[PDB]
């Protein structure tokens, strides 16, 4: 049983008021069942999720993504829950990472 | 093009 | 200039509480996904996932969909058997995975062929490289190894790998040459963030690059210190391309003395970058 | 899959004590040399230096040799002028260099074109990227910049770069596709040398690889420390291929916990190696 | 194929 | 004026009594005039030298090479002399480098 890694980042360099895409890449987990949500101020965003697939070490990976618009104040995050994690795991978007 | 397998483990 | 690969990834999942299983297929040419299948979908079909495959006709689509649907079932059987071999619990969900495909030499022949399986994330059985014996990870696989040994299906498998898979790989390459056969060099830049009044972070950025492999090192005056740099795992862009960065803390005012070096198939020549 | 380049390198050397100059040309497609010229040679000709170019006829060879011989002379004139511009000493040897060629996108067009010059190892003048202005490194180059500005030879140059050089690059690629268009993956292994009773050196070796670019990192448990590894500069093998290593000292008995990672165009998939 | 230059610096 | 770097190594992994090739790669120097010799116990070997060429920073490079046979006792080196160096520069072959 493997917990999942999570990186949260925008497809392009993040420029206030320009349209972008926000990704949440969740990888290295087992088993395959999992819930990933994107949030804009704690609020579940309507997002796309890629076809379940996996790496050479059998660990699964997934990309959850949606169009967004960063601005000065909007706060975004990715929330993940998996049987390996007692509690939900949250990572914060920040435009420098 | 998919491989076709007729046999289970 | 480089080897190419055709590669599929099967995932089978049992839902005993449900009493049923779910089956996935995804196909890749190199790093590019082109097909998927999901058994929960109401009228389940094998479905395009890149523009270029869509230039294939229904007869392609029927064939693959036919076979994907047989696969769902043999795989569902496998999960049941696996429980039997393992004397597995009635109510517990289990996972079965198969990945296979072709590497292609510029010599027009199969460099390497792989067929492998795992059960609950642990290796179960694999076709060997000569494509004529299996390695069994345990006793339950020995069974399979005897069972497949008799069926002679490594015959079935080496033939597909050395013929059919190699054959379709090449056809896919022609169909999607404008994308599958072009490296896309990364757009790069360097940012600056003050991790400390007296501790400035430089992050070397590489975005938009296909295919996936890349090299990002940081140097000062021909000196390399990746013992120090923070590197992220290569992550996809969302649009068929990837993204990576590598970052380090430098003493304030010493920025100019650091050079980030970037190597990639798409690049004309390796590019070293300084802050500015 | 990758950009390609055609590229020449001129070196002119004056021998005032001798009272004469020597002229060299070498040509490269990507990392592969294919031609040379030397003016000291008695009946000097442009000469094959790879098997595949030899499948070109005498008329090719006459043309190039003709032009190489004109070049010797214009270049000899340049050295004299350079002395005049610089008011250079009568008895002191001087060096003049020109490098130019073509990068080729998989889009069949010139990605980038470069023509550049240096005098005594220092930049003198260069064609810019739009291929329609020069950058002059000093006052003596301004002169040249005015002189070439009038002759309009950036016209001459953009045309060759965007036409002729791109054109021959492609022809060279077909002629030598069995070599120029195949990546050769490195043969790799790990050695062990006791740099100290309690300080063991592991050296990750990569040999036989074309083309030149490569990535060698060392990791322990997904941890990278190039701040520590000793890396050599990529060096040629002698036979058209290259060689590199990267080495580190590890605590005795901890060998298995180190993994050398290797990325290269020729590789099926990146390969990580442990001692054994 | 060599570039031909007719002009010195 | 730039002094030259020097690496000395065999084309293949070095195995006693097998035939190999010994290289001496001399790079990063200016000006271009230079003398490189391969030695087998101080004794100048008959070797080939590549066509003079140079890198992006105008510095020249050269490969001086010859067929050889390492054994238990044979000792080989590369000797280089250049106007930048008051004295001749010698690097020793060793099969582990």
């Amino acid at each position: 049983a493997r917990p999942p890694k999570v990186q949260v980042y925008s497809r392009h360099p993040a420029e206030n008021g320009k349209p972008n895409y926000l990704n949440c890449y969740v990888s290295g987990f087992h088993p395959p069942q999992i819930e990933i949500d994107l949030l804009k101020n704690g609020e579940k965003m309507n997002a796309e999720q890629s076809d379940l697939s996996f790496s050479k070490d059998w660990s699964f990976y997934l990309l959850v993504h949606t169009e967004f618009t960063p601005n000065a104040v909007d706060q975004y995050s990715c929330r993940v829950k998996h049987v390996t994690l007692d509690k939900p795991k949250i990572v914060k978007w920040d435009r420098d990472h | 093009a998919l491989l076709s397998s007729k046999t289970s483990v | 200039m480089g080897p190419h690969s055709l590669r599929y990834f099967y995932t089978a999942v049992s839902r005993p509480d449900r009493g049923d299983s779910r089956f996935f297929i995804v196909g890749y040419v190199d790093d590019t996904q082109f097909v998927r299948f999901d058994s929960d979908a109401p009228n389940a079909k094998m479905e395009p996932r890149a523009q270029w495959i869509k230039q294939e006709g229904p007869e392609y689509w029927d064939r693959e969909t036919q076979i994907s649907k047989e696969a769902a079932q043999n795989y569902r059987g496998s999960l049941n058997n696996l429980r039997g071999y393992y004397n597995q619990s009635e109510a517990g969900s289990h996972t079965f995975q198969n990945m296979y495909g072709c590497y292609l030499g510029p010599d027009g022949l199969l460099l390497r062929g792989y067929h492998q399986f795992a059960y609950d994330g642990a290796d179960y059985i694999a076709l060997n490289e000569d494509l004529r014996s299996w390695t069994a990870a345990d006793m339950a696989a020995q069974i399979t190894k005897r069972k497949w040994k008799a069926a002679h299906e490594a015959e079935r498998d080496r033939n597909y790998l050395q013929g059919t898979c190699v054959e379709w790989l090449q056809k896919y390459l022609e169909m999607g040459k404008d994308t599958l056969q072009r490296a896309e060099p990364p757009k790069t830049h360097v940012t600056r963030h003050p991790s400390s009044d007296l501790g400035v972070t430089l992050r070397c950025w590489a975005l938009g690059f296909y295919p996936k492999e890349i090299s990002l090192t940081w140097q000062r005056e021909g000196q390399d210190q990746s013992q120090d740099m923070e590197l992220v795992e290569t992550r996809p862009s969302g649009d068929g391309t990837f993204q990576k960065w590598a970052a380090l803390v430098v003493p304030p005012g010493e920025e100019q003395s650091y050079t980030c070096h970037v190597q990639h198939e798409g690049l004309q020549e390796p590019l070293t970058l300084r802050w500015d």
